């Protein structure tokens, strides 16, 4: 098995992938424990013999401060299972946030698609760019954010992307518009 | 700082073996956590942790490159510190930590088990 642990919209979502196919869709069962105590192997109650290929852990893994380790239990009539271990401040990747623009004639509303606690240190990041030229923008996190791109000019195209910072970044999807 | 940050990163790197075929011996070393003014019970917590790592035991057991990238990042914090009844807290806990690695024979698992441990108690302190 390969392994990702991601945060999606606040939301830690572990996925994984396998070496081979099942022509019947595989059937999953996802147990847990953490290192500093001794305690079971708990099953995830929604990803117990499920056939997703991923599982929303929110609920669960409400500490960065713990060693997760997981045990994954596949039926493909073979049985395999593969386990891992993470620490959730390093190994979890945080994916882009949606976003929109609108170009107005002399700046661009960038509008970010937060929903409605929260356990890292994460700085939103939006990226402007023109003829060339990267500058960043780093707005002083719930619900629509919003953020003014000002001072800006006709008959030129920006793009924009927007990221979370914590390391390596994931960048969203370009978003470009010229001002009317 | 990001000092904080490297350091857990050195940790996660040193790991040997997988933490599932270690499970078994796993030991609540009850961190005391309330402890978290506090900078120098922060720093008697650095030092400890830099001393743990520098035994024969600790260099038999890791990586030697890791380890200098280890102390490194340790003592860099150190400084900054220093520029700056818990502490005897702090030292029964790693009284528990150094008893357990003995008792444990200072096992492949018992490391990885206090590897992990002092991952999560340096996080906690220096949040």
């Amino acid at each position: 098995c390969t392994f990702k642990i991601s945060l999606r919209n606040f939301r830690s979502i572990l996925s994984w992938e396998l070496k081979n196919h099942s022509i019947v869709p595989t059937h999953y069962t996802l147990l847990y424990t953490i290192m500093s105590k001794p305690e079971d192997l708990k099953v995830v109650k929604n990803c117990a013999n499920t056939t997703r290929s991923f599982c929303d852990l929110t609920d669960e893994w409400r500490s960065t401060h713990e060693a997760y380790v997981t045990v994954l239990e596949g039926f493909s009539t073979t049985l395999f299972s593969c386990s891992h271990n993470f620490w959730l401040a390093i190994d979890m990747s945080f994916e882009p946030p949606e976003f929109e623009i609108v170009g107005f004639t002399n700046h661009i509303n960038v509008m970010v698609k937060f929903p409605s606690e929260l356990q890292f240190d994460l700085s939103l990041v939006i990226e402007e760019q023109s003829e060339g030229i990267v500058k960043k923008h780093k707005p002083e996190m719930s619900g629509n954010f919003t953020y003014i791109i000002d001072k800006l000019i006709p008959n030129t195209n920006y793009c924009v992307s927007v990221y979370l910072e914590h390391q390596a970044v994931i960048k969203s999807p370009l978003k470009c518009t010229l001002l009317p | 700082s990001l000092g904080s940050r490297r350091t857990l990163m050195l940790l996660a790197q040193m790991r040997r073996i997988s933490l599932f075929s270690c499970l078994k011996d796993r030991h609540d070393f009850g961190f005391p956590q309330e402890e978290f003014e506090t900078i120098p019970v922060l720093a008697a917590m650095i030092a400890q942790i830099f001393n743990l790592f520098s035994t024969k035991d600790s260099s038999a057991a890791w990586d030697e490159t890791l380890l200098d990238k280890f102390y490194t990042e340790l003592y860099q914090q150190l400084n900054d510190l220093e520029a700056c009844d818990s502490i005897l807290a702090v030292r029964k806990y790693f009284q528990r930590i150094t008893l357990y690695l003995k008792e444990k024979k200072y096992s492949p698992c018992a490391w990885e088990v206090v590897r992990a441990e002092i991952m999560r108690s340096f996080s906690l302190s220096t949040n």
